[PDB]
């Protein structure tokens, strides 16, 4: 269990059974986790604010456990870090959004599918906000509803015999 | 709608990005004048929208700043990445600065949009500042004296001044939830819009 | 049916089989209609001359329906759209190879593979000039028959029971 | 060749990029000494390469250009983004420009390769300012007095100005389809190649 | 056989059975020769030291080759040929794992796995340097078995009928 | 390990990255103190640290060097690229150059972190200057003064002078082999990291 996305080299929290997301990570409680399978898309799919939010977390965690950084932030390495980094294109795609009242993501708040039966996830993806709050499930809708479809289609090429 | 084609639940999730104050700047709001950076412990920015001035100089005293030093480093990127930003400004009088004992001080000076009322509409310094200031920190930057959507650039508000200045950290981030993506908007790629030459 | 290459909140034209290129799109007739599985390629190849000139289509639309933009064009709107929507990568693998006599897309014309006994089409890959003129199909050559491949590919993968 | 393996056909597309005209430039060829670009609605610039000359000033007035303004805007953001795209250019007496009445009136004097025949082979101005032409406007450039593939850079062609105009979108583009491509190749990463400092 | 990663028109090494690293790309011997169905990753992965390298050394054939380039380099040319072909992003992110004593690529040396029995290659991934040097495959480890899980999934998934 | 899960072997690569020598940069390093560029056939840069000075002039004569050129193309633009990448660094007398027959020689006086033992720790343009160092080279640059990893920046060593010349290219490269890396990293993106204004 390896990943791509993140800059550790294989540190930890790539093998047991997924990927999860601590108490200062999220606001409320703790553990949201991910299955490796569903993590692993962040190391190849080049366009996700989760993800994208994922890798900044990671490097967060290893500039200040590594470099400790009294007084100053190093905001230098954060210059050279976020060209590593954090997908700009995707960062202007939700400012175009936001000017033209469209409704885009400010990357704080994220949803999933859980499929609780199992367990599985679909890994978060944006919530987005409109007109200044949140968009209501009922508008946001078949975008929910595609992604049942691609939980549906991976447990059916689950199946380890073939598919 | 609770199950979606299977037995599904949308689980939703909200990020701690605070925990991210000890790497990079954090922009939020705070009330309908006033936004905030956090750049490390107990210290960040206060970019304040007002009427008022404090400051009347018409220089920005950068070959001080730049040769006996004497400023925080980090409020200085994040000013130079903000000033930068801004599309067609040269300087006008507006954006004069003082580093001697006012530190990072620095002031805009929206009122250059002359005359009153909508005066010069879609070509005023005052919106490449205003514009900018909406990356610094954005989301939560609507409720500032931009308004409307759909209604890009030419915004033409009635602030007379942004000031930023340095403050501490206290707890600020009333009406937003802090945020990098403001500051990373503005690093990343700038658009340049240079218009100058 | 929902895509991620597009700037809308899903307004349409992901959901009625695929996506139309209308009469403002193309100089000729109307309507070339692309299928939904097809189209949504553009949502992660990343490297597309025609992908990248659909989502400028949609910028196009959207910025035009909901701006107006009387007397000037917001050319600085365009300057932040272009990091959000144009591949540069590409562009500029298109202009060395007009510097190095080597076949390039001037990005005005497209070919697809049209399996009209069915209606499934490929998506349209540009077709090429040199020398100051367009390519023969004659060398163009396999990558039509490349291109045929991953269709026959996908027709045979599309049975549902498995493949 | 008919089918492909299975019967397919090819039926192309030709995109009608015209209509991409109400939102950024679209650049196109009209013969061999003229370029233009569409910017808006019966609005646009003419390049023009000639051995003449119109501006005999060598001052290039862009300190009243965007302080008095008077001029207009894309069509400036346009000129800027050209101009700033070519490298090693400083002024040298060329580019001088003049916007009292002329308004965009801008000329690069390819002259300044000095000599005749191929002169400063590889190094003049000009040739920065060839390549950044061929890039404004590209595909249907060909037919400008650059030429030959696979000889990079080093062009050193026999028209000695560049000259940039304000015009009327009338229906210039007879050589080449208008493409929006050019401008967005400029734009888009520039590639810096400074040369200076 | 064609590829997207490569600046020729399909000139050649796109269709004998894969691309072949001769003498001059590779300091010893001659001829390692990927499958083309590997190479062929890095005309969509946009994420791997080797095909950065690769597509590095395309362009520099293509430039001797067609240019000849007396005299000087066409530095020039290569700034813009950067921006169409290096993964600025990954040079940063190697970047950034020196600064931060993670073991990181300095694009020197690659390791793949060789399933001998048939001859098919993983194609090479960067083996990594820290401390000054290159790291043992003792803590190199879980990457290697996870490379050869993916070769053995593409052994299997290689059965034409089905999978 | 022998066999992964299968019967596989490792079978490793060394690339030969000198091919590369006739279209872009190389660098290397040669030993403590030295770092080389190739350019081209035979010709290339030499970047030395050093205690000793060769040029006392406090002027870069940029304005002599791109107006009456009598300069190597190429390799101007490496130390352009170079120079331009290094943070917050005005001139401050350091970075003087002379062109008059000493060509390409340049020397940015790292002694500027001033006093004695780390001066202006996390503040010196010295370290700016060495930064931008060890990306012009890198990897092997790790004999150079900088040492000690998950120290970012504040290098503060005891070198007084980077010297950059042009040189032959003889076989210097024995430290670490060639590499287009270096040249690349500087070039690609640059992250801008300005400071001033
Ligand atoms: C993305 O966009 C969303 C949508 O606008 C932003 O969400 C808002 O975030 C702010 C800041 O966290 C929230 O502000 C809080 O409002 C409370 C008001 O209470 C009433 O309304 C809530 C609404 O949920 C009801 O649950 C409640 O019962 C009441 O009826 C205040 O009480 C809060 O004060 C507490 O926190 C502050 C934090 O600084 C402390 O100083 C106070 O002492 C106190 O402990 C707070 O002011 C706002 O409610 C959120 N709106 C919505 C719709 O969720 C995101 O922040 C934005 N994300 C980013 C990163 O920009
Ligand atoms: C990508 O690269 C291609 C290849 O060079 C460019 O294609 C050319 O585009 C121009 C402009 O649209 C075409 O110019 C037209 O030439 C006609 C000449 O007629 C003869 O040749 C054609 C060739 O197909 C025969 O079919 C015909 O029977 C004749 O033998 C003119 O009659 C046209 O004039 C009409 O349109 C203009 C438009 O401004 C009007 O002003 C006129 O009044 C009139 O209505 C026109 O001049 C050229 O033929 C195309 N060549 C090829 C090989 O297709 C692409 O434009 C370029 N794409 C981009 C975006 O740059
Ligand atoms: C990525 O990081 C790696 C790891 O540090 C770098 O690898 C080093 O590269 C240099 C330069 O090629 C190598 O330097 C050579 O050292 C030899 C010393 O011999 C002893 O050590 C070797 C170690 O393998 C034993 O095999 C040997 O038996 C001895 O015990 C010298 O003899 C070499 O000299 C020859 O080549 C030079 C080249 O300029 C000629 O001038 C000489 O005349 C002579 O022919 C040479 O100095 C070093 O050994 C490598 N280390 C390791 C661990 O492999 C990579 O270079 C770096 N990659 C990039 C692109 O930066
Ligand atoms: C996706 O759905 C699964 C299934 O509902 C979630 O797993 C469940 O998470 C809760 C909260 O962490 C666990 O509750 C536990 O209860 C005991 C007391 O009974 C308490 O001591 C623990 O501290 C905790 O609160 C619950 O047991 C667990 N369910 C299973 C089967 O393990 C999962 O959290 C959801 N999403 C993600 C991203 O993890
Ligand atoms: C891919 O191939 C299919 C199959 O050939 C194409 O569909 C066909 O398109 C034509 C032109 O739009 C349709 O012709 C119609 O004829 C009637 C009169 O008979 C006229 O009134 C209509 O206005 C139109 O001209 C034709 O019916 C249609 N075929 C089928 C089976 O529906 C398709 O256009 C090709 N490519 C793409 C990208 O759409
Ligand atoms: C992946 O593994 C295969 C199988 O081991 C490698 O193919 C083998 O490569 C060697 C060296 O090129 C060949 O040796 C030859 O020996 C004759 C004399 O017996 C000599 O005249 C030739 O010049 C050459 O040295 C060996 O025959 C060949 N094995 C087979 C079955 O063809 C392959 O090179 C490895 N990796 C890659 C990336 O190619
Ligand atoms: C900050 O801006 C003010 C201008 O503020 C307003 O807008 C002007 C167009 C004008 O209508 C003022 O009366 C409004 O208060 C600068 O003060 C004046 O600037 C104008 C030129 O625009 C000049 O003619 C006046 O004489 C100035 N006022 C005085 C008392 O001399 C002010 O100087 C600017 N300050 C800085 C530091 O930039
Ligand atoms: C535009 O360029 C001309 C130079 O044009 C040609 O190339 C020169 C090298 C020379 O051979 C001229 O005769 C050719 O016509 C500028 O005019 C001359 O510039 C030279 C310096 O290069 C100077 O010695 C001459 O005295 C100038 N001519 C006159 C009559 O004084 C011209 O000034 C340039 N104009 C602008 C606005 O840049
Ligand atoms: C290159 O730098 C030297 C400074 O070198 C050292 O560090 C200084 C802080 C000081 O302690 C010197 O004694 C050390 O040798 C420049 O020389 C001196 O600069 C200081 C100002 O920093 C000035 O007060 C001294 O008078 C200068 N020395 C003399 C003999 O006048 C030197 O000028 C710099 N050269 C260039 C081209 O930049
Ligand atoms: C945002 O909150 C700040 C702090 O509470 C307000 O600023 C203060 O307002 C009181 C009003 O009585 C003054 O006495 C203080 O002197 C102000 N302090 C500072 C530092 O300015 C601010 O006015 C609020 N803004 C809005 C729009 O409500
Ligand atoms: C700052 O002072 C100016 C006057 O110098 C105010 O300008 C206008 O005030 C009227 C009445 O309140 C409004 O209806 C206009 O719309 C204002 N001008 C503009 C451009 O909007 C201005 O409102 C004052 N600003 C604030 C925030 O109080
Ligand atoms: C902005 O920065 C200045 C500079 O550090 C702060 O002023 C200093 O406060 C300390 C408090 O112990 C004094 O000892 C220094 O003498 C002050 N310096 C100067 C130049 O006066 C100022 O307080 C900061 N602003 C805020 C709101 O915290
Ligand atoms: C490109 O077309 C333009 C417009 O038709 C040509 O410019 C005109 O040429 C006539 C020739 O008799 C002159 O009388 C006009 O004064 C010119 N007008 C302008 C605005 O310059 C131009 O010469 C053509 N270029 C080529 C290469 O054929
Ligand atoms: C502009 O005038 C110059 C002379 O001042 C012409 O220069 C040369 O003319 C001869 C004869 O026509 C050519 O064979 C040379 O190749 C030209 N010089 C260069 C650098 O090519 C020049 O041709 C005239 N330009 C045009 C387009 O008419
Ligand atoms: C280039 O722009 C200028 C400035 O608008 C145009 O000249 C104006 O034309 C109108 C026509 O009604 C006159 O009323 C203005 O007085 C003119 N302005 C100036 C400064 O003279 C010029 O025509 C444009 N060029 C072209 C070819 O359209
Ligand atoms: C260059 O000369 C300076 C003195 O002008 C040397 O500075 C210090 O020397 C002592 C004794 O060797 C060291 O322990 C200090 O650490 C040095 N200063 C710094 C900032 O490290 C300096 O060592 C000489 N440099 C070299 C490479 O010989
Ligand atoms: C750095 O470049 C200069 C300039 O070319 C080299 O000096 C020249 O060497 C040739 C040798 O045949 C002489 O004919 C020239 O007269 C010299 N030029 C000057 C200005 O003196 C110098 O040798 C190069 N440095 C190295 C180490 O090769």
């Amino acid at each position: 269990g390896t990943f791509t996305w993140t800059l550790s080299d294989s540190e930890g929290n790539a093998t047991p059974g997924g990927y999860c997301l601590t108490r200062w990570m999220l606001i409320e409680a703790e553990l949201k986790c991910f299955g490796n399978t569903a993590v692993a898309k962040c190391n190849e799919k080049h366009d996700e604010e989760f993800c994208d939010m994922l890798r900044l977390f990671d490097f967060n965690k290893q500039a200040i456990s590594r470099l400790r950084s009294p007084a100053q932030m190093s905001i230098q390495l954060i210059n050279k870090a976020v060209n590593a980094l954090i997908n700009d294109q995707l960062i202007m795609k939700n400012h175009l959004r936001d000017i033209m009242c469209i409704p885009y993501c400010n990357y704080s708040k994220y949803w999933y599918l859980n499929h609780t039966v199992t367990g599985r996830t679909s890994l978060p993806k944006c919530w987005l906000v409109s007109n200044g709050s949140y968009l209501n499930e009922t508008h946001f809708s078949d975008d929910i509803e595609q992604q049942a479809d691609n939980m549906i289609t991976e447990m059916l090429q689950k199946e380890y015999m073939d598919r | 709608s609770n199950l979606y084609k299977g037995v599904y639940e949308l689980q939703s999730l909200d990020l701690n990005m605070e925990t991210l104050n000890m790497t990079m700047p954090l922009s939020c709001t705070k009330n309908n004048s006033h936004h905030y950076i956090r750049v490390g412990n107990e210290t960040g920015l206060e970019l304040t929208l007002t009427n008022t001035s404090l400051l009347d100089h018409k220089f920005c005293n950068l070959s001080d700043a730049h040769k006996k030093n004497l400023y925080d480093h980090a409020l200085m990127s994040i000013i130079s990445t903000f000033h930068l930003s801004i599309p067609n400004f040269n300087q006008y009088e507006a954006m004069s600065c003082d580093f001697n004992g006012g530190k990072i001080t620095v002031q805009y000076n929206l009122s250059h949009s002359y005359a009153g009322d909508a005066a010069r509409h879609c070509g005023t310094i005052a919106n490449g500042v205003l514009q900018t200031f909406m990356r610094m920190a954005w989301g939560g930057s609507y409720i500032a004296l931009d308004s409307g959507c759909g209604n890009w650039d030419c915004i033409m508000t009635s602030y007379q001044y942004l000031i930023i200045q340095n403050t501490t950290w206290e707890d600020h981030c009333q009406f937003s939830r802090p945020s990098p993506i403001g500051y990373l908007s503005l690093l990343s790629q700038r658009t340049r819009d240079i218009y100058i030459s």
